[PDB]
C-alpha cells in the first residue's frame, strides 16, 4: 500500500508538470510545491519557491518569501523592517514570532509575548500560547510556561505535550506518562488529517516522535537509578549519528536538560554547539559556549579568556576566528596556549596521565590553528615561514600521530620550497645566488619529504594527495645525496599499497636520465612487481615495447625481474596485449589511410620525402611475412601489386625520373579502390581469421583488463569470445568482448588510433572525486558520483575502453525518438541552412536570429518526451530524471575544472536503467577546446535545451543548481588534493603534446593551465580581481552555458539546439 | 539606376543586392553578390556607386555603369566587416570590422591595404563619422564608444551602462546629439559640445531611452534631428522625438496571435532626405516604405528570397 502511494503522487506530478508548461499559473505552483513535498523531495519543490518569487512577488511581503525560505534570520529583519514601518498588523506579529521560535530567540518570543497582550484577535490569543509555552520553557520560568499551558487545549498534541513537560519539573510521573501517550493519539490522528499535503511536519512528527520517547527515558531518569550511564550513552551515540538541523536539536536537548544540566553533558552541548558553528548559526553556538564558560561574551573584552576548562576555551576561540574578530582570536591563542603548557609542565603531579595527554593533543590543535592563522594574516614570507614551521613542528610533537599535524608541516616544508624557487625564477627575469639557494632549498625540501612519508603512514587508502607531493619532490630533485636518502628511507617505511595510485605516474618516468633518480624507481617497481604483479604487466607492456629506447629497455629489466618470480603471467599478457594491437588496426585498414596521406604529400604537396616516409614502413611491415588466414588473404589479393609498387617506387629513388613514379602510383590506386570497396564490408572479424592466438586462450592467469584490485578475488580471462562487432565509424572500433573466470561477461572497446593515456588519468582524477564526493556528508546524502570506466591503454595507438552497460548516446536515444515521430533527424539544421545559407560566416547577431528561429520550430521535449515513454512506471520514472540531473551537474562542474570541452551529443550518454550521465572521450581537456582557430567553443559544460527540459521544471532553479554549488564546495574544500592530480598530468613528461596544438617552453604554458586550474577553484576565474562565492560562480557558469549568443556559435555537429 | 533620383537599395542572405523604384515598388537592376551574406549597405555621398560590406571584404558596385560587376573589393581582413562610412570629399571610407580595428581607405589608390588602422579589444560593431569630418565614433563589443580624432589620432574612450555590447551609433546632422544602442535595447543620447576647429569636442550625457526588451540593432536621426529612429529584434522601429525624447510612431511586423513565433527582425532603417518617410529591413525578406508620421505602410518592396538586412537610400541634387 505505503508503496502504492508514492505511485500515484509520481504520476500526478507528470500531468501537473505538463499542465505547468502549457501555463504557468499560481495555482498550479501552489499545487506543486506541495506535491512534490509528499514525494519528499524537499531541493527540487524549493527550485519551485525560487521561480515562484522570480516571477510573482505575489503571496508577497518579503517577509513572507524570507519565512517560506526558512531563512528566518532573513525574515526577522524583514519583520522588523516590516512591523516599525507599518503599524500593529495581528499577522506581521505571528511571523515576527516564528521567526524567534524557529531561531530559538525565547528571550524576545517571551518579552513579545507578554509585553504585547491587547491581542484582541482570540486566533492571535490561540498560537499565542504555543509558542510562549516553550520560550518560557526554553527561559526557566515555569510559572509563565503553567500560565500559557493553561491556555494550550488538551484536544491539540501541543496541549498534552507541555502537560508532560511540566509535569516532569514538579515530578508527577503517571501524569506526564499519560500526557504522552494523549498526545501521541493526538498526533496519530493528526497525520492522517493533513493526509499528504501538510509541511515538514512528518518530517517533524519525527521530531516530536523522537522528543516523546526521549520524554519518556526522561521519566526513566527520575525515579529508578540505573541508566544513568545506559540512557546517556544512547543519547551520545543517537547524536553523532543523528542528523537534524540545529533547531530540533535545541528541543531534543531541551528534554535532556529537564534531567542533565550542561556542565555535565558538556561534551554533548560542544558536540551540539559545534554544529551551530559548522552549520553557520554563530550568534546562538556563541549563547551556547558563553553558558557553558559560565563567564560573560566576553564584554570584558581586554580582559583574558577563562581557562577553567580548557575544551570550551578553545572552541570559543575558533568561533571567535570563525566569527568577525580574527585578529583578536589569533592573539588568545598565542596566550592560551602559553597558559596550557605551564598548565601541563608543573601542575601535572604524575597520578594524572590522562589529562596530561588530551592536554597534549588539544595543544597539538592549538599550534595547528596558530600557524594556520599566521599564514591566514599575514601569508608566506621570510617573515611567517620558520614561525609556522615552528608552530606546525609543535603540534606534531603533542600528537606525533595524527595526520593532519604532519601534512601541514609538510606542505609547508614544500610551499617554503616552492617559495624560494618562485623568488628565484623572479629573480632570473631582472653562482653565489646558487649556493645559497642549494642550501636554502636542501634545508626545506629534507623535511617536506620526510613529513610527507610519516603523513602517507597515517592516511593508508586516502593519501594520493600526499603520494603524489612525494613525487614532486622525488621527480623533481635531480637527486642530492640528503633527499634521496630520506626518499629510500620512506620507500622501506611505507606500504607498498600506496603506489598502486599512482603507478602510471611512475611508469611516465622510467627512462629517467638523473642516475640517482632512476635507481629506485626501476628497485620500487620491481618490489611492486613482487607482491600484486598484475597491477603492473599492462602497463609495463606498453612501455617495453617503445621506440624511446631507455624506456623500452628500463621496462624489460623490470619484467625480467618479474619472471624469476611470475614467468607465464608475463608472458600471457605479453602475447595478449601483442594480439590486440594486430586486431585493432589490420594490414589493409593501416595501408587505406597510408595510402591516403601518400596522395596528399604527392599529389596536393609535392612531397615525396614525406611520402616515402608514408608507405615504408607498411612495406616493411608486411616483410616480416602474414601471421594470420586474414593476413594472408590480403597478401594474396594485394601484395604482388605493392611489392612491385614499391619496386617503381625504388626505381625512381635511383633513377629520378617520374615515370618510374607514376607507375607505382598506378599500382597503388588499383589496391585502394579495391579495399575502400571493402571497407563497408567490415562489420564483423572472426577471431579465427584475425589472431588464432586469442581464440586459443583457455583459462590464463591474466586478469581481465583493468579488473584487477587487492581486496578483491582476481577476475582472470577465462575465454575470448570468437567475434568481435566492428562498430563502423571512421576509425572502426571493435566490440571486443571477454569471458570472466567467475562466469560473468566482460566487454571492451579495441580503439586503433587515439592515444587513450590521457583519459586514464582523467579516470583516476574522477576516482579521487568520487572519493571526495563520497566523503562530504551532503554528497553522498544525494548520491552523487561520476560514472567511471576502466581504461587500459596498449600503445600511442591503441588501447582498451570499458563499456558501461545499459548506456545509449544522447544522439541515439534522439535518432529513435525522430525517426519514431516522423521527425527529420536534423530538422534544425535545416531550418538553418535555408534561413542563412552563409550561416558560419554570419555576424553574432545575424547567428543568433537564425539560431532563435530555428529553435521556436522545433520541440524542445524530444528527450525529456522519451525517458517519459521509456519509464514502466512513474516512480520509476520520477527518480530517474532525480538522478538524470544531479549526475549530470556534477559533471557541469567537475567538467568545467577539468576544462572539459567538446561534449557533443554522441561523447555523452545516458544510463537507461538508472538515467544517471556518462561522458566519453576526454581528448579535448583544458580550455583547449575554447583555444583553437577554427569554431572554438565559448560553452563551459553542455547545458543544451533538451536537457534542462528533461528536468523537473523548475529546473535549474531546483536539484541542478543546489547540486552544483554542493559539488562545486566540495572541490572548492579539497582544492589541493584536486590540484595534485592535476598538476601531475600537465607537467607529466609523455603527456605535454596536448599543449603544442594551440599551435594547430611548455614550461610556461603548463603554468597557465594549471593556474586557470587554481582561478577556477578560488573563485578567480572571471574577474581577475573579485573572488567570488561559490553560488555567484555558479549563477555565472549557468549563465555563461545558456548564453544563446554563446550556443549558436557552436559548431554543428555539437547540436547546440539538442 | 544611380540616374533615378530616388537610390533605393536591399541586401541579405540571397546573394543579390537589389535596386527599387521608390514610388512604384517595382525592381529596377539586381547584381550578384555571392559567398557572403550582406552586413551592411551605403551609398557614397559622390552618388558614384554604392558599398557592400560582407564577410572578409567590401564590395563596390556602380550606380552609374548601370550594369557591370564590382568597382572595387577591398580584401586581407579577417571575419566580419560590419560598418562602412563615407567622407564627404570623396576618396575616404572608414570600417569597423570583427577583427577589432577601425580602418580608414583610401579610394582613390591601389592597394589592398588602408591608409590608417586603430585597434581595440573586443570587435568593432559600428562605425560613424562626426559631420564635421574629423572624428571618428566607434563603438565595439566591450560596451564602449570612442572618439577617434582623425588628426590627432588621440583614442578616447566612453563605456554607458555597459558591460553590454553597443550595437550602432548616429549623431544627427546638426552636430548636436550622438545616439548609441546597446544589446540590452537601451538608446542613450548625449549633447555635444561643439569644440571643432582646434578642437574639444565633448559629450554630456541627456537621456537613457529604455527602447526595448531585445536586441537593439540600429539607430538613427532623421535629416531634421526632429527624430530618433530605433530598429530592433523585438521586430520594431521606434522613432522618438529628440524634444521630448517620447515615442512618436512604432512600426511593427508582430504576427497577430503569440502563437505565431515572430519571423523577421527590424534590421536596419533610412529616412527619406524631407524626414517624411521612413525605409525598413527585414528578415521576412521584404523592404517597407513608412510614412512617419501616421506609421502606414506605403510600399511592400518583395522581392529577395533570403532575409534582408540590408538598406541604403539617396536623396541628393
Ligand atoms: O575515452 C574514450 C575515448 C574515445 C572513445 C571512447 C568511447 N567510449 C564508449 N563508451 C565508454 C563508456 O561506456 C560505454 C562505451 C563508447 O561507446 C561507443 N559506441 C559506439 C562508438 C564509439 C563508442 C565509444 N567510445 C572513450
Amino acid at each position: 500500500e505505503r508503496a502504492a502511494k508514492c505511485r500515484a503522487y509520481a504520476k500526478a506530478l507528470h500531468y501537473k508538470e505538463l499542465e505547468f508548461q502549457k501555463g504557468p499559473t499560481p495555482a498550479i505552483l501552489e499545487s506543486l510545491i506541495s506535491i512534490n513535498n509528499k514525494l519528499q523531495q524537499p531541493e527540487a519543490a524549493a527550485g519551485v519557491l525560487e521561480y515562484a518569487m522570480k516571477h510573482f512577488g505575489e503571496l508577497e511581503i518579503q517577509a513572507t518569501w524570507y519565512e517560506k525560505l526558512h531563512e528566518w534570520e532573513d525574515a526577522l529583519v524583514a519583520y522588523d523592517k516590516k512591523m516599525d514601518t507599518n503599524k500593529d498588523d495581528p499577522e506581521l506579529m505571528l511571523g515576527r514570532m516564528r521567526c524567534l521560535e524557529a531561531l530559538g530567540e525565547w528571550g524576545q518570543l517571551h518579552q513579545q509575548c507578554c509585553e504585547k497582550w491587547t491581542l484582541v484577535n482570540d486566533e492571535t490569543q490561540a498560537k499565542m500560547a504555543r509558542m510562549a509555552a516553550a520560550a518560557a520553557w526554553g527561559l526557566g520560568q515555569w510559572d509563565s510556561m503553567e500560565e500559557y499551558t493553561c491556555m494550550i487545549p488538551r484536544d491539540t498534541h501541543d496541549g498534552a505535550f507541555y502537560r508532560a513537560v511540566l509535569a516532569l519539573h514538579q515530578d508527577l510521573f503517571s501524569l506526564a506518562q499519560q500526557c504522552i501517550d494523549k498526545a501521541r493519539d493526538l498526533l496519530d490522528a493528526e497525520l492522517t488529517a493533513m493526509a499528504g499535503e501538510s509541511y515538514s511536519r512528518a518530517y517533524g512528527a519525527m521530531v516530536s516522535c523522537h522528543m516523546l520517547s526521549e520524554l519518556e527515558e526522561v521519566i526513566q531518569y527520575k525515579l529508578v537509578p540505573e541508566r544513568r550511564e545506559i540512557i546517556r550513552q544512547i543519547w551520545w551515540e543517537r547524536l553523532q549519528g543523528c542528523q537534524r538541523i540545529v533547531e530540533d536539536w535545541q528541543k531534543i536537548l531541551m528534554v535532556r536538560s529537564l534531567v542533565v544540566s550542561p556542565h555535565e553533558d558538556m561534551r554533548t552541548w560542544l558536540k551540539y554547539a559545534s554544529l551551530c558553528g559548522k552549520s553557520g548559526r554563530l550568534a546562538l553556538a556563541h549563547k551556547t559556549l558563553v553558558l557553558l564558560l559560565g563567564v560573560d561574551p566576553s564584554r570584558q573584552l581586554d580582559h583574558p579568556l577563562p581557562t577553567v576548562h580548557p575544551q570550551v576555551t578553545y572552541a570559543y576561540m575558533k568561533n571567535m576566528w570563525k566569527s568577525a574578530r580574527k585578529i583578536d582570536a589569533f592573539q588568545h591563542m598565542q596566550h592560551f596556549v602559553q597558559t596550557m603548557q605551564q598548565q601541563a609542565q608543573h601542575a601535572i603531579a604524575t597520578e594524572d596521565q590522562q589529562h596530561k595527554q588530551e592536554l597534549h593533543k588539544l595543544m597539538a590543535r592549538c599550534f595547528l590553528k596558530l600557524g594556520e592563522w599566521q599564514l591566514n594574516l599575514q601569508g608566506i614570507n621570510e617573515s611567517t615561514i620558520p614561525k609556522v614551521l615552528q608552530y606546525y613542528s609543535a603540534a606534531t610533537e603533542h600528537d606525533r600521530s595524527w595526520y593532519k599535524a604532519w601534512h601541514a608541516w609538510a606542505v609547508m616544508n614544500f610551499e617554503a620550497v616552492l617559495h624560494y624557487k618562485h623568488q628565484n625564477q623572479a629573480r632570473d627575469e631582472k653562482k653565489k645566488v646558487t649556493e645559497d639557494l642549494s642550501k636554502t632549498l636542501l634545508m626545506y625540501t629534507v623535511p617536506a619529504v620526510q613529513g610527507f612519508f610519516r603523513s602517507i603512514s597515517l592516511s593508508r587508502g586516502n593519501n594520493l594527495q600526499d603520494t603524489l607531493r612525494v613525487l614532486t619532490l622525488w621527480f623533481d630533485y635531480g637527486h642530492w645525496p640528503d633527499v634521496n636518502e630520506a626518499l629510500v628511507e620512506g620507500v622501506k617505511a611505507i606500504q607498498i599499497d600506496t603506489w598502486l595510485q599512482v603507478i602510471p605516474q611512475l611508469i611516465a618516468r622510467i627512462d629517467t636520465p638523473r642516475p640517482l633518480v632512476g635507481r629506485l624507481i626501476h628497485q620500487l617497481l620491481t618490489d611492486i612487481g613482487r607482491y600484486h604483479p598484475q597491477a603492473l604487466i599492462y602497463p609495463l607492456t606498453v612501455a617495453s615495447k617503445s621506440t624511446t629506447t631507455a624506456r623500452h629497455n628500463a621496462a624489460n629489466k623490470i619484467l625480467k625481474n618479474m619472471c624469476e618470480h611470475s614467468n607465464t603471467l608475463v608472458q600471457q599478457a605479453m602475447m595478449v596485449s601483442e594480439e590486440l594491437i594486430r586486431v585493432a588496426i589490420l594490414w589493409h585498414e593501416m595501408w587505406h589511410e597510408g595510402l591516403e596521406e601518400a596522395s596528399r604529400l604527392y599529389f596536393g604537396e609535392r612531397n615525396v620525402k614525406g611520402m616515402f616516409e608514408v608507405l615504408e614502413p607498411l612495406h616493411a611491415m608486411m616483410e616480416r611475412g602474414p601471421q594470420t588466414l586474414k593476413e594472408t588473404s590480403f597478401n594474396q589479393a594485394y601484395g604482388r601489386d605493392l611489392m612491385e609498387a614499391q619496386e617503381w617506387c625504388r626505381k625512381y629513388m635511383k633513377s629520378g625520373n617520374v615515370k618510374d613514379l607514376t607507375q607505382a602510383w598506378d599500382l597503388y590506386y588499383h589496391v585502394f579502390r579495391r579495399i575502400s570497396k571493402q571497407l563497408p564490408q567490415l562489420t564483423s572479424l572472426e577471431l579465427q581469421y584475425v589472431s588464432p592466438k586469442l581464440l586459443m586462450c583457455r583459462d590464463l592467469e591474466l586478469a581481465v583488463p583493468g579488473t584487477y584490485d587487492p581486496n578483491q578475488p582476481i577476475i582472470r580471462i577465462q575465454s575470448i569470445a570468437p567475434s568481435l562487432q566492428v562498430i563502423t565509424s571512421k576509425q572502426r572500433p571493435r566490440k571486443l568482448t571477454l569471458m570472466g573466470s567467475n562466469g560473468h561477461e566482460f566487454v571492451f572497446l579495441l580503439k586503433g588510433h587515439e592515444d587513450l593515456r590521457q583519459d586514464e588519468r582523467v579516470m583516476q582524477l574522477f576516482g579521487l572525486v568520487n572519493t571526495l564526493l563520497a566523503n562530504d556528508p551532503t554528497s553522498l546524502r544525494k548520491n552523487l558520483s561520476i560514472q567511471r570506466y576502466a581504461v587500459i591503454p596498449l600503445s600511442t595507438n591503441s588501447g582498451l575502453i570499458g563499456w558501461v552497460p545499459h548506456c545509449d548516446t544522447l544522439h541515439a536515444l534522439i535518432r529513435d525518438y525522430r525517426e519514431k515521430k516522423k521527425i527529420l533527424l536534423n530538422i534544425e539544421h535545416r531550418i538553418m541552412l535555408r534561413m542563412a545559407p552563409d550561416y558560419d560566416h554570419l555576424t553574432l547577431m545575424q547567428k543568433v536570429e537564425v539560431f532563435e528561429h530555428a529553435v521556436n520550430n522545433t520541440a524542445g521535449d524530444d528527450l525529456a518526451k522519451l525517458l517519459w515513454l521509456k519509464s514502466p512506471s512513474s516512480e520509476v520514472w520520477f527518480d530517474r530524471r532525480t538522478n538524470y540531473t544531479r549526475s549530470l551537474a556534477v559533471m557541469s562542474m567537475v567538467g568545467y575544472i577539468l576544462g572539459l570541452g567538446d561534449r557533443h551529443p554522441s561523447n555523452l550518454m545516458l544510463d537507461r536503467l538508472s538515467g544517471k550521465i556518462l561522458h566519453i572521450d576526454f581528448g579535448d581537456c583544458f580550455e583547449v577546446a575554447m583555444t583553437r582557430e577554427k569554431f572554438p567553443e565559448k560553452i563551459p559544460f553542455r547545458l543544451t535545451r533538451m536537457l534542462t527540459n528533461a528536468m523537473e521544471v523548475t529546473g535549474l532553479d531546483g536539484n541542478y543548481r543546489i547540486t552544483c554549488h554542493t559539488v562545486m564546495e566540495v572541490l572548492r574544500e579539497h582544492k589541493d588534493s584536486v590540484m595534485a592530480v592535476l598538476e601531475a598530468f600537465v607537467y607529466d613528461p609523455l603527456l605535454n603534446w596536448r599543449l603544442m596544438d594551440t599551435n594547430t617552453a611548455l614550461n610556461k604554458k603548463a603554468i597557465q593551465i594549471i593556474n586557470r586550474v587554481r582561478d577556477k577553484l578560488t573563485g578567480r576565474d572571471f574577474s581577475h580581481d573579485d573572488t567570488l562565492d561559490v553560488p555567484t560562480q555558479v549563477e555565472l557558469l549557468i549563465k555563461q552555458a545558456t548564453s544563446h549568443e554563446n550556443l549558436c556559435q557552436c559548431y554543428i555537429g555539437w547540436c547546440p539546439f539538442w | 539606376v544611380g540616374s533615378d533620383p530616388v537610390i533605393l537599395a536591399t541586401a541579405g542572405y540571397d546573394h543579390t543586392v537589389r535596386f527599387w523604384q521608390a514610388h512604384s515598388g517595382i525592381c529596377t537592376r539586381t547584381v550578384q553578390h555571392q559567398d557572403s551574406q550582406v552586413n551592411a549597405l551605403e551609398v557614397t555621398p559622390d552618388r558614384s556607386m554604392i558599398a557592400a560590406a560582407g564577410y572578409q571584404h567590401i564590395r563596390m558596385y556602380d550606380l552609374n555603369s548601370n550594369n557591370p560587376n564590382p568597382i572595387i573589393s577591398y580584401d586581407g581582413v579577417n571575419k566580419n566587416i560590419a560598418s562602412v562610412g563615407f567622407h564627404e570629399d570623396g576618396r575616404w571610407m572608414y570600417t569597423g570590422g570583427e577583427d577589432c580595428t577601425a580602418r580608414i581607405w583610401d579610394l582613390r589608390s591601389r592597394n589592398l591595404q588602408c591608409q590608417r588602422i586603430f585597434q581595440v579589444n573586443a570587435p568593432i560593431n559600428c562605425v560613424c563619422l562626426h559631420p564635421n569630418q574629423a572624428e571618428l565614433i566607434v563603438g565595439d563589443q566591450s560596451g564602449a564608444i570612442h572618439i577617434w580624432d582623425l588628426k590627432t589620432d588621440h583614442n578616447e574612450q566612453l563605456i554607458p551602462e555597459p558591460e553590454v555590447s553597443i550595437t550602432s551609433a548616429h549623431i544627427d546632422p546638426d552636430a548636436s546629439y550622438m545616439a548609441a544602442v546597446n544589446s540590452t535595447g537601451n538608446c542613450y543620447v548625449w549633447n555635444l559640445t561643439g569644440g571643432i576647429g582646434d578642437e574639444v569636442t565633448q559629450l554630456i550625457p541627456k537621456t537613457k531611452i529604455p527602447a526595448h526588451t531585445r536586441y537593439a540593432l540600429q539607430c538613427r536621426f532623421s535629416p531634421d534631428s526632429t527624430l530618433l529612429a530605433t530598429c530592433s529584434a523585438d521586430q520594431t522601429c521606434k522613432i522618438w522625438r529628440t524634444s521630448n525624447f517620447s515615442l512618436m510612431t512604432e512600426l511593427s511586423i508582430k504576427s497577430g496571435n503569440p502563437g505565431e513565433s515572430s519571423r523577421g527582425w527590424m534590421w536596419g532603417c533610412a529616412f527619406s532626405g524631407d524626414s517624411q518617410y521612413i525605409v525598413t529591413a527585414s528578415s521576412d525578406n521584404l523592404a517597407r516604405l513608412w510614412c512617419v508620421e501616421t506609421g502606414e505602410i506605403k510600399r511592400e518592396y518583395g522581392g529577395h528570397q533570403k532575409a534582408v538586412v540590408c538598406l541604403a537610400f539617396n536623396d541628393s541634387v
